């Protein structure tokens, strides 16, 4: 069932070594 | 501000994430499983140019079954065409894009082949299916923690076989100059000034209009004039227009890339070609040395062509209404 839902507003690893 | 979704109860609102032209996406939790999705709120209906972008994107998520390209879950169906005014996207929720990752991460020679490799993977597997992107660059080369890459913003992408652009920073000299816009070349040029990026760290041709992008273009491939140079640039007015621009001899890129892996720059030499034809392709980059870590000849999907039809509303000419784009969008959603 759709309902109305209201909303207010306001670490990258090494590439694998090997394939 | 205020946003409103009326979405499934089922999700749960976390945060915004965006707010483009385009409408704007929020990371969600799908209730039930506790899994986390990103939702793109669009209302298209009266901005046509993003209902048919729309449509594109969507109908290109659908298809594609690919580690490299944006991976789509569902689109809320709408119940009755009459109130039919906001399109859900459900797709997987991406950490961050390239552009993001050039300006912020120290990044090795590891991670540029890793990054570059997923990216002309992506490209593989499209123009083998005879799509062309015709806008990569940076921000839609979506990236996340483990450094895996997936292409998306399929907006001007065609099928093979004027318009707007955010920036032509990322545009081939001879798409540019002539008519042959759709080109799988294009795309090769677009990668190569992306690779070029992660090197320097900051955009290679970053021109302040049409002219001065050709002029900071030619300043380091060099101005094409022998006829020889000009052979692939059909148009007289065309080639005419070239002679008239200050002509200098290409720049020796190793100068440029002092500290770069040679095997890289002549990756890079092999893509910034002026022309198409001498450009090297998807294919061949992939088995170029510099990318020899990644490339794996059994694992980078060659594609299955898609027929031009996939992409009909591209080949007529009749004026389009706001009901004709509301139509093709519920069209494709339930079929
Ligand atoms: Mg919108």
């Amino acid at each position: 069932p759709v309902e109305r839902q209201t909303i207010y507003s306001q670490i990258l690893a090494a590439p694998p070594k090997e394939r | 501000k205020r946003i409103v979704y009326n979405i499934s109860s089922d999700f749960q609102l976390k945060s915004l994430l965006g707010e483009g032209a385009y409408g704007v996406v929020c990371s969600a939790t799908h209730k039930p499983t506790g899994e986390i999705v990103a939702i793109k709120k669009i209302e298209p209906f009266d901005k046509p140019l993003f209902a048919l972008r729309t449509l594109r994107e969507i109908k290109i998520l659908k298809h594609f079954k690919h580690e490299n390209i944006i991976t789509i879950f569902n689109i809320q169906r709408p119940d009755s065409f009459e109130n039919f005014n906001e399109v859900y996207i459900i797709q997987e929720l991406m950490q961050t894009d390239l552009h993001r990752v050039i300006s912020t991460q120290m990044l090795s020679d590891d991670h540029i082949q890793y990054f570059i490799y997923q990216t002309l993977r992506a490209v593989k597997v499209l123009h083998g299916s005879n799509v062309i992107h015709r806008d990569l660059k940076p921000s839609n080369l979506l990236i996340n923690s483990n450094c895996d890459l997936k292409v998306c913003d399929f907006g001007l992408a065609r099928i093979i076989d004027v318009e707007f652009v955010a920036t032509r920073w990322y545009r081939a000299p001879e798409v540019m100059l002539t008519s042959a816009k759709y080109s799988r070349a294009m795309d090769v040029w677009s990668c190569g000034c992306i690779l070029a990026e992660l090197f320097l760290r900051r955009p290679i041709f970053p021109g302040r209009d049409y002219r001065h992008q050709l002029l900071l273009i030619f300043g380091i491939i060099g101005t094409p004039h022998s006829d020889n140079d000009l052979r692939c640039i059909e148009s007289p007015r065309a080639r005419e227009y070239i002679k008239s621009l200050p002509m200098y001899p290409a720049a020796p890129l190793e100068k440029m890339f002092p500290r770069v892996n040679p095997k890289g720059i002549d990756l890079l030499q092999r893509m910034l070609v002026f022309d198409p034809a001498k450009r090297i392709t998807a294919k061949e980059a992939l088995e170029h040395p510099y990318l020899q870590t990644y490339h794996d000849p059994n694992d980078e999907p060659e594609g299955e062509p898609i027929p031009p039809s996939f992409f009909e509303f591209d080949h007529y000419k009749e004026a389009l209404t706001t009901k004709d784009l509301k139509k093709l969008i519920w069209n494709e959603i339930f079929s």
